[PDB]
């Protein structure tokens, strides 16, 4: 599914991440924005055995097990194919426990590198929320 | 000590060891159902073709029934004669002939062994002793009956015939239900936590089913005056309990067709229960017709095998009436439902009572017909049976004491 | 279409209605002239139509509880029926022929826990006002023993 | 023989006592059916006019029932016509009890006051002119009650309930029983052993620290009290967890008696763990299987406050508990272990070959004294 | 709203840790005020608070699985558990009270399989972060009867 | 993507289809260089590899259920499936691995109904075609112990 | 009339009563499995390391059966020598000393009694009297011997060595196909509904294997023979799709034998069948029932796909075995079929009145065998 903006945002703030440990609505709608693209199913191989899986690209060898990833430790206790679905819930669980594993949103490279210490509450205006 | 010690001559008195002695329940295979009885099979209409076989039981000992190309039927031990194998594995089937899957040891469907695998060796090694022969190895065949249709079998070729062992009354009684061609509608069985002997009793126990009937009409469901009477036959073993309306005298369900049904007897007979020594039963209950098979499993565990039916010429209209009425009979039964309780009620109030006697003294201490059926007679009449076969009769040292005197006459 | 969620949904209310003892509520889960039979395999393979209940009507399965509450003796006992997910074999909007695998767990008032009966419900469901409701349910046992005997329906 | 004792102490036991039928049949006449009394039920369980439970003496099914009088009454659970259970049903309230078979109604005391179709139908059948109701009825039992406790016995010989239990077990079911009690649950545990292993595990005042493993692995004194006959005992204690609460109670006794556990032979424990109260009832049913039925128990009087206290305490006991849980299976690894050894015996040499009082719990002296009972009641002594 | 599927992979979720001797975990599945009890139909009948299991804290439930690890002795077994669909009575997006059928057989280390408890778990849910979790889960067990002793939760 | 209701509504027709006697329909659940093992809880906790039934094709799958028609002596009976939910352990776009709780029953052609096994299908699937189809099936039971013979696949 | 009557001197005639009459199963106990026999208890491969055990049956008597420090593998009675619990719980682990939960005695891994809880009393009170000595209470050991790998038990100080009481032609059909290490593949238990004598004359009976099973006759007379060693008690039995792999093997045996079933008087059989090699061991459990316990073995040299070749071929045996299946359900027919003729007698004249060595398998020489060594255990003979 391609998300709209503001149609992630209330989607994300329904899921209670408006500051979720600290962080602000417009810091996840950014990191979906520069992880994903908006995009449920977006997938990045990376050249260490391990793929980023959905909305906010969580990686298959700590976060998610697919099945092909040495070393898999599955710390959100579910298939990757679960973050690769229309319905964020399980990609929001899933980051609820990352964003809480004592590095905040830095395990968002695309986050680190294009919105943190931004103007990130633009992401949320022009939206019903 | 004895917990199966007979308080006299009478029937009046039941010993509960009865039902709990392991001894005993042996001695009822190699006396009764080894014995002088006629053990129902299955019906003729069953295994109508030739080679069309059924497995059951007589007792304890598992057996085959089977129809060959003269259109008689034969029974024999479910016994392979080499090591004891089962030879007829399935329920029912069709064969030529039966072959033992463990060492295909062939009979024919009389019991006789045909064939025995490598009999004369192979190459000249083994196999049989040049004294082996194969016609002095088979199993137990059983004597065959068929009455009305219905398929007896005994071990024993002294056995009266099956019309002594009926007597006339029982005979008529049969003819009467069976009197023209049946289909069988359905099959069920119900395992009962009791002693088979308490299950028997329960059919024969006309003061229980005259009980319940008499609070079936508290409902007001029928509204006619019916009379009742119990026959058993010479020998105790057989009973007949009937209630019926004298046609020609003058005067709750939200589905009363549950109780429409239709005249098709040329008598009164509302309900007639008839018990054949050892564990046959034929019932109609108004246009519900079945039979049962009774069968020992251990002591205190029997099966009751159920074969419910119509007759081959019912209407549509007719045959919905029996299955309707089914609705009074077998494990959900409104009349039977609880036929299959009372007999553990029984086997467990007397667990701490094996050396105390039942009290069976309605209608007196007679085995005999009667008029109504506020009576034991019918259940005494079975323990008369039962003590013949069993050689439980007042025998020498007992017999002795109570006739060791001399009265003024 | 009635679809395998809709009649899972229906199969769970109807196994409550029954295990709760419920049991008035039993013929309200079928249509006025609906058909209701308790049999097993080899009766169903040979085209044997006799049930150990057997009902061409609503009227008749009420008649049936009457009878259980006012006239049946039987020793204490309660019903755990375990479901299987149903196969949908034909149907519309409205109508569907339908299988549902069942397990029968009886506990006796005195603790024993068997397995009484297993197999599975042969329907025909029918929407009535929006509502599924069974014209048809054949219990079709696995088994053709019942231990004792059958008081409740399947 | 695998029941013959090796002598005339109870130091060595003959493991075929736990194997053999005929043995097992001759406890029914001897032990259930014999002089002794057979916990049936608490007097709060059956308070009204008509309140009745059915139970067991050892194999033989009971009525136990409270009549207009206020007295309770028992009597075997089988119809004097065929013998089928009269009462269906673990409780209720009744005015009289009825046989489903035949329609014999009989009395609270169990006395035959109706017989169905007695004078025949139509002027048909019925009994004979000799039949009398008054000479056909299940066998009584004597009742005797004891602080809410009811117990039933077959025999006119049994010594009153207080000689039975003697007086320190009288002084000792008194303490715990001194105010009405409530039930506030049933639980039942089926053991895969013979019923004797059980109440020996009871009285085992030496296993009760070793099997158990909760309050060591996370001083006070103790002693071990039997009676004259050796048939009863009382075992007595007085003076890591994320939630402490499980074991933070009230004060409730004069004594600082935390711990009282006591059996009543055949079957009968009462048990009071800090303010954890219950009854366990003991029933065999087969050679190698019984029954245990707790009772757990607060006082009517009890406050909201202290009956949680009572339902968080009750972790330590039953099927589950962080003390008793072992107990259900201990009674099997024994039944097991002897498989090829029924003709070997059993040691109970711990604290000598004493079937009497003792300091300290290091002993086997309630275990002896429970064989020393037996085998008084079964006729199987031998002389010193 | 929560809906019976959500609640079906809740159970799903309990079974499989309760069955994998993950026993660790089972106290996840609980707010830290929650209820727990194991009981049967009599005492729930009749109103009786008592259970072979009773808890009212999450830290009761850890406490419970420590000594199961480090104190008691039991022969070596697992459970499986075989659950229906749940019933909801009542409930809205974050809480529900909710009825399920369950069965458990018992497997002996040594190969013996019997139903060791069948019943009905009677829930209240609430939701953190996002999660179901147990309030309250009462396991009322339709026998009276615990075969041998009762080691794992239900 | 394979979703859990995908592999319940499969779960459903594989058991429909093993408690038919349609075996002959069995080996189309599997692709043509399929897994299927048999096995029990202590050989998959060792990692030790044998099935009491072992096929690293379909084509073996075939046999076996030839073998059942034409060769193998037992005495007639049935099986009766009770599935739980599958739990989808792993899985990519395309991929996944599931477990799914399991018990059979065994109905004898003359009557007795035992839990004849029970435990959870390991599984792996993939969609080929249209087609949702087990790569590997290993039913991993409970018990060490099979009474007397097991002629049917789990 | 004893149904246990024997009706002459030779093994033509056995009288059904012997599978139902539990006196004479309780006879067995104290006479077979507690008598001069070697009953099968595991392989040494199964207990490495110092420490290990395994928990099993002796008949119907639990064993320990552990390898000690000094590499030796010792046996012991599972039965504590307090008050008669199971001391080991566990199918197997490993353990520096046994200890028994309900009083906490301790044993060494010979079955030693090494502590008893409170001994001295507690304080100045209870505890054991002065005359209780620890070294006079333990559970029955065994004799262990070791035959290939083969680990067996006796409860007997006169029964022969392993080696005097297979005797040599045993022996060296056992080191045939047990001639290098072996790795365990697989475990699974059969529960039978027979009497345990019915299953082991079932292995017994060559004049059954090609008649019962159509995949032995269908996919295969053979050059082949029947072995029965002096006493009676042992046999060897021996002779030489849309996926064929099922039957595809490899040479590994010197001769050409492609099958040997070989029987070892109680209850252990070694099979080889093609290159499916397994161990079974039979025990009784009630006077119906019986376990048959398979260990499924590879040689641990074997290729990946030597091994994939076994767990192919794997599919004949055990359990749902093409093969084994019917050898499952056979001795419950039989159970069944005597329901009513515990008077009457098998008939197993096939090869004459023979308990020897035969070149054919048209005989049941080695059954008649099985029950000469059973009369003489059992004092029956004549
Ligand atoms: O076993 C039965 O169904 C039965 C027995 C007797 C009578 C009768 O005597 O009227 C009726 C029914
Ligand atoms: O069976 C019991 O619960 C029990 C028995 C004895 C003791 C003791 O001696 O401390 C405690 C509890
Ligand atoms: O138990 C077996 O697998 C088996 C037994 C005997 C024979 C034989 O003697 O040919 C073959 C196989
Ligand atoms: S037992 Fe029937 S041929 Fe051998
Ligand atoms: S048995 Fe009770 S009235 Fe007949
Ligand atoms: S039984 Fe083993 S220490 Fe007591
Ligand atoms: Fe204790
Ligand atoms: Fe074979």
């Amino acid at each position: 599914k391609v998300f709209g903006r503001c149609e992630l945002a209330a989607a994300m703030k329904r899921h209670g991440l408006d500051n979720y440990r600290g962080y602000s609505l417009g810091n996840w709608v950014c990191a979906a924005k520069f992880e994903s693209n908006f995009n449920t199913q977006a997938t990045n191989r990376n050249t260490d055995g391990s793929t980023d899986y959905g909305i906010l690209q969580i990686n298959s060898r700590w976060w998610c097990n697919d099945g092909r990833t040495p070393g898999s430790r599955n710390l959100c206790n579910i298939p990757c194919s679960a973050l690769l679905s229309s319905d964020i819930t399980a990609s929001v669980n899933c980051a609820k426990k990352i964003v809480s594993d004592g590095n905040g949103m830095n395990a968002w490279v695309a986050w680190r590198n294009r919105c943190k210490g931004t103007d990130v509450q633009a992401w949320i205006r022009g939206c019903r929320l | 000590e004895s917990i199966i010690q007979w308080h006299g001559a009478t029937n009046t008195r039941v010993p509960f060891g009865i039902y709990t002695d392991t001894a005993n329940a042996d001695q009822e295979q190699q006396r009764i159902y080894r014995g002088e009885v006629w053990n129902y099979l299955c019906l003729e209409s069953e295994i109508p073709g030739a080679g069309d076989f059924r497995t059951t039981f007589a007792g304890e000992t598992p057996i085959v029934v089977v129809r060959d190309a003269d259109q008689e039927i034969y029974a024999f031990e479910n016994r392979c004669a080499h090591r004891g194998a089962l030879i007829a594995l399935e329920k029912s089937g069709r064969t030529d002939s039966f072959q033992c899957v463990y060492h295909a040891w062939s009979y024919n469907r009389q019991g006789d062994l045909t064939g025995v695998a490598f009999e004369k060796g192979v190459k000249g090694q083994g196999g049989m002793p040049a004294s082996f022969c194969k016609e002095e190895h088979g199993p137990r065949k059983l004597r065959v009956a068929v009455f009305c249709g219905l398929v007896f079998g005994s071990f024993s070729e002294d056995v009266p015939s099956i019309e002594d062992y009926l007597g006339p009354e029982i005979c008529e009684r049969i003819e009467r239900v069976l009197h023209k061609p049946v289909e069988v509608i359905g099959r069920f069985t119900q395992k009962l936590p009791n002693n088979w002997k308490l299950y028997f009793e329960n059919v024969k126990d006309s003061y229980h089913a005259s009980l319940l009937h008499m609070f079936f009409t508290t409902f007001e469901l029928n509204r006619l005056s019916q009379k009742g009477g119990v026959i058993v036959d010479e020998s105790g073993g057989h009973h007949v309990s009937y209630s019926m309306i004298d046609r020609g005298a003058k005067d709750r369900l939200k589905d009363p067709s549950l109780l429409e049904g239709f005249e098709e007897f040329e008598d009164g007979v509302t309900l007639q229960i008839l018990s054949v020594f050892p564990g046959f039963v034929l019932q109609q209950i108004q246009n519900s017709i079945a039979v049962r098979q009774l069968l020992p499993k251990s002591i205190s565990s029997s099966e009751l095998n159920w074969t419910y039916l119509g007759y081959a010429d019912d209407s549509a209209e007719q045959r919905k009436v029996r299955l309707k009425q089914a609705n009074l009979i077998g494990p959900a039964g409104f009349i039977s439902m609880e036929d299959g309780a009372v007999g553990g009620f029984v086997q467990r109030g007397i667990a701490g009572a094996a050396n105390l006697d039942a009290v069976i003294e309605m209608g007196g201490d007679h085995e005999g017909s009667s008029e109504g059926r506020a009576t034991e007679t019918s259940v005494r009449g079975f323990w008369k049976a039962y003590r013949k076969h069993m050689g439980q009769e007042m025998q020498a040292e007992n017999l002795y004491f109570q006739g060791h005197h001399h009265h003024h006459h | 279409m009635i679809n395998e969620i809709q009649i899972a949904a229906f199969n769970a209310a109807y196994a409550k209605t029954v295990d709760s003892d419920a049991m008035e509520q039993w013929p309200t889960f079928f249509t006025k002239d609906c058909h209701y039979r308790v049999t097993n395999v080899d009766n169903h393979a040979e085209g044997l139509a006799a049930g150990i209940v057997w009902a061409d009507s609503q009227d008749m399965l009420t008649d049936r509880i009457s009878a259980l509450r006012e006239a049946n003796i039987y020793e204490r006992h309660r019903y755990r029926h375990i479901l299987g997910l149903p196969s949908i074999q034909s149907g519309d909007a409205t109508q569907a022929s339908a299988s549902t695998p069942f397990m029968v767990l009886r506990i006796m008032h005195t603790g024993e826990t068997e397995v009484f009966a297993s197999g599975e419900y042969l329907d025909k469901f029918t929407t009535i006002d929006g509502k599924l409701r069974l014209q048809e349910r054949i219990a079709v046992c696995d088994s053709t023993v019942t231990d004792t005997l059958m008081a409740l329906p399947l």
